[PDB]
């Protein structure tokens, strides 16, 4: 306003989506309805320069640019300790174990006051065999199956399952990408979405946040949106590379000569830097700087002391 | 909210088909009849209605 | 290590039974865990490494895309897929496509 | 799993899924236009006569005597497995309505 020699009426649109067309109708919504309509005339704002879009009014030339990428928590997911080593078996098949044990210790507390002792043994020996095999195997499932699967981080491993949901928010050009994508894994991750459009679909990208936070939910974001959003907390991490690239307009209707200065105001002030130096700005990256195994340790720990105290 | 008999003067006829528990033929100590033949949610709602 | 050298020990307090019955037994069925541990640690990455083929057909690339797969620009290749009908070969090229230059 | 989504049993032709005929459900995979539910259609126009039912007490049958899968409405799932308790609903609505 100071460059063009212009003055601006700040307004949201009201029904608070970015917008994209509707399905059947051939209309636009969000913004983009009123810079069609023209109801406004500048959309200064978190703007994505698709083909469609620009085939319907006109954007700035692309000056942030950015690419669609994923974010989703850390988790920081751990459950170590002796409350893990169970796992392999039953609590309640662990506890019989010693009602099973002293069954033989108090029959031979009995035999004595060796073929008798011995041709049960084995029905000790043999019988804990079954056990301990079967601990193993029922070990193995346990590991195998929860490793076979996971970590991934790729859109491409989200496809492989159903098991990490996922989504944008409504009108998102990044859904709408991705419903208007022709691509074995993307093609496959959009039928995911729309199946279950309501729990993967959110308001915004700070309700979305939550998803990640309220459940195993991954989410698709634009990618300056992203590292920042991580930056402001340290609960959640960012996902594989780039989907796509693109950048943030100016939104103007179609060929609407308002552009024409901010065809040219925008670059100076970043070709000298001022938008970086302002992308800095707001974009502070302040903070966020970018086991089992023990569980019987202590029952290791357990019998040790348990002899101390047993003669002296 | 008078509109409750405004309407009372009058018949239509009501459609309807069979489906737990919506509507479903009354039971029967004694053979039935009529709009009483039958019981379900849709049907103890028309009388609501 | 540790373990196996704090039970060890005792024999030094012993010289400078029930005693040792728990002991070992306590020790074999720890012991007899660590294994079992290893065992299936094992055989959970032994298995997990006879999943991978990795590619031998065209869509076997054609639906990971993790990997780059591109063809000579303005040559037949590049005008198959474009110009051509297949399923996977349109999908195949939509992924350069997506990718162009 | 086996099952826990429509796309479960989209994928898999190993289990009978339909709908009663005649029903919005019948029209709406018919109509409908997302892959899956397209996919999920032409299946049951692939076995007409055999996966549709005209009653769902009916394909509530189908169930309990063969492997079916049936697209029933909610509020009536949520009941069918109030009283008859040898069932189950699988995942989600589909279609709010
Ligand atoms: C929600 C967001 C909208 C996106 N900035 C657009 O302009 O359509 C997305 O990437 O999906
Ligand atoms: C070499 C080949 C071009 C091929 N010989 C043609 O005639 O277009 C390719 O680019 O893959
Ligand atoms: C019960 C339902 C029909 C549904 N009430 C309709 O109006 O078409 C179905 O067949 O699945």
């Amino acid at each position: 306003s100071t460059i063009l020699g212009f003055t601006y009426e700040i307004r949201l649109v009201e029904d608070g989506k970015y917008g994209a067309q509707d399905d059947v109708n051939g209309q636009w919504n969000g913004m983009v309805r009123e810079l069609i309509d023209h109801k406004a005339d500048l959309a200064v704002a978190p703007l994505t320069i698709t083909y469609v879009r620009e085939k319907v009014i006109d954007f700035s030339k692309p000056f942030m640019t950015l690419g669609i990428s994923i974010l989703y928590r850390k988790p920081n997911g751990t459950n170590p300790g002796v409350f893990s080593f169970l796992n392999p078996l039953s609590p309640d098949i662990w506890m019989y174990v010693l009602l099973a044990y002293l069954g033989v210790s108090v029959v031979l507390f009995v035999i004595a006051r060796a073929l008798s002792t011995r041709i049960v043994g084995g029905i000790w020996w043999f019988f804990t065999l079954i056990i301990i095999s079967s601990y193993t195997a029922n070990l193995a499932a346990f590991l195998t199956v929860e490793r076979m699967e996971s970590p991934i981080d790729s859109a491409d491993d989200l496809a492989k399952q159903t098991k990490i949901e996922y989504g944008a928010v409504e009108d998102g050009s990044t859904m709408t990408f991705f419903k208007k994508s022709k691509i074995s894994t993307y093609d496959k991750m959009w039928a995911f979405m729309s199946s279950r459009r309501q729990s993967v679909l959110v308001k915004s990208s700070e309700e979305g946040i939550q998803r990640v936070l309220t459940s195993d939910y991954a989410l698709l974001m634009e990618s300056t949106t992203i590292e920042f959003v991580t930056q402001r907390n340290c609960n959640l991490t960012q996902i594989g590379g780039l989907i796509d690239s693109k950048g943030y307009g100016v939104g103007t209707p179609m060929g609407s000569p308002y552009r024409d200065k901010i065809t040219i105001a925008i670059l100076q002030l970043q070709e000298e830097g001022k938008l970086h130096m302002m992308k800095e700005k707001w974009w502070r990256g302040n903070g966020c700087p970018e086991q089992n195994i023990g569980g019987i340790f202590i029952v290791l720990a357990a019998g040790l002391v348990l002899s101390v105290f047993v003669a002296v | 909210a008078n509109i409750t008999d405004s309407l009372s003067n009058r018949s239509l006829i009501v459609t309807t088909i069979l489906e737990e528990p919506y509507v479903l033929f009354k039971k029967s100590d004694k053979p039935l009849y009529g709009n009483d033949r039958f019981e379900g949610y849709c049907i103890d709602l028309l009388r609501e209605l």
